[PDB]
């Protein structure tokens, strides 16, 4: 009936003047819209259609052409930015917050997800889906005492929509559009869909991302221990965005990092930091990074769950990203730990694979590994202990290592390293 | 006492900005 139907076709059908060819027609293009592999959207766009679909999203008096228009405009959203700007530039945004009202749940819930799309292309397409006063009509209609009284496929479109709403930056959202969408997304954060929670850790994760205003906007909402219950989700599609979103918390301020402390995040980290997802263990590493930049008392909560041990366990073994942020989570260790906390760092073992890695070609790697060295002798200089830490290096093969790195290109790299040998290895 | 290393941008985990409906 309506498959496969040329452009041509498509255009004559829309042409003319009677509503149900227009119908007939429009399906058509949906289901060329739909169809597996590369949809013709530029030569839809080139057949000058958009407006007419525009239009046809107003047809109160005939739903299923606001349906079957809705879903093609979609998907023309879908593509390039050009793509979805073409959609815009038709007056989609109106059209479709108009129909965020519709009797219809089904065409309701298509202009969510072309909002979603429109929303999804970027700051300025997200700010001005706003400027048109999406939010209310989209809150209002996750409005509800209980989520689980709303259909499953309508409630994950308007989450990833809401998502969408959070994401991006320069500029980040509007910080009112935040207030505003936070309280939902709190909500929408303690139900029970795998896929909505999925959805809701990332739009954390995104308004998380960025000055610790931003930050402190979402943890005051008291999100953190529900966080920190995704992070030990069994869905890694749960736990990856909840982990950016702890992530993301600890590099604010030591308050900020204290909450995640707090809410017991520091105990899910023996099975991150081993984690097969090797983008698990880099993200996993990265935080923990953060978390050892912090407070004396926080190293120490770090000592005390036993995690060093697992940092020594990613410096020895894991893939070069997660390697590198391993190396930047023992020079802030080193940098901010008590002598104390130091020579446990190296009663761990944290010497033998830390020189190692002065083998890697990474130029800021070896500047990390550097500093942390320096800083551990500075320890053991308190402790009149800088010759054991000497042979140690020694016997590991690392005084090979920073003899070489004197020939160096980098200037601060064989000044790094001179400096150590001239003083610790004469 | 070294600073906090914010996230350096990247979209490679990042989930799709976009979805088209295929039915």
């Amino acid at each position: 009936g309506t498959v496969n139907w040329s452009v041509e076709d498509i255009v004559k059908g829309i042409n003319s003047n009677n509503l149900e060819s227009q119908l007939q027609a429009t399906q058509a293009a949906r289901k060329l819209l739909s169809r597996e592999k590369q949809p013709p959207i530029d030569n839809i766009i080139r057949a000058g259609l958009i407006p007419k679909f525009v239009s046809f999203l107003g047809k109160t008096d005939c739903s299923p052409i606001q349906f079957e228009s809705a879903w093609a405009l979609t998907n023309i959203a879908s593509g390039t930015s050009e793509q979805t700007k073409a959609v815009v530039d038709g007056g989609a945004i109106p059209a479709f917050i108009s129909l965020l009202a519709s009797p219809h749940a089904h065409i309701s819930e298509q202009a969510v997800w072309a909002l979603g799309n429109i929303a999804g292309d970027g700051s300025a397409f997200r700010d001005l889906v706003i400027k048109h006063g999406a939010i209310d009509p989209l809150l209002a209609l996750l409005a509800v005492p209980d989520l689980s009284t709303l259909a499953c496929g309508y409630l994950r479109n308007l989450t990833w929509t809401l998502s969408n709403l959070c994401r991006n930056k320069n500029p980040a959202p509007p910080l009112d559009a935040v207030e505003q969408i936070l309280p939902t997304l709190v909500r929408l954060l303690h139900h029970n869909d795998p896929e909505v929670l999925a959805d809701s850790c990332w739009a954390i994760s995104y308004l998380t991302d960025g000055p610790n205003e931003r930050i402190e906007m979402v943890v005051k909402k008291g999100v953190v221990p529900q966080l920190v219950k995704l992070l030990g989700a069994t869905e890694l599609p749960i736990v990856t965005p909840a982990l950016r979103a702890i992530g993301n918390i600890v590099t604010g301020t030591d308050e900020q990092t204290q909450k995640v402390i707090d809410a017991g995040a520091l105990a899910v980290f023996p099975s991150l930091l081993t984690n097969p997802k090797t983008n698990i263990q880099k993200e996993a590493t990265w935080t923990m990074s953060n978390i050892t930049a912090g407070r004396q008392d926080q190293i120490q909560q770090v000592v005390n769950h036993g995690l060093v041990p697992f940092l020594v366990g990613v410096l020895s073994k894991a893939d070069f990203k997660t390697q590198k942020e391993a190396a930047w989570a023992i020079t802030n260790y080193t940098s901010g730990g008590t002598v104390e906390q130091i020579v446990y760092l190296v009663h761990c073992g944290i010497i033998e694979p830390l020189m190692n890695l002065l083998s890697a070609k990474d130029t800021k790697i070896i500047q990390v590994i550097l500093d942390a060295i320096s800083n551990i002798f500075q320890a053991a200089e308190k402790l009149g202990e800088t010759e054991k830490l000497s042979i140690m290096i020694e016997e590991c093969g690392g005084l090979d290592k920073i003899e070489a790195l004197q020939r160096h290109e980098n200037e601060s790299v064989y000044k790094a390293s001179l400096n150590l040998i001239e003083k610790y290895f004469s | 006492r070294r600073r906090k290393r914010k996230r350096e941008w990247d979209d490679d985990d990042d989930p799709p900005k976009k979805r088209r409906r295929l039915d």
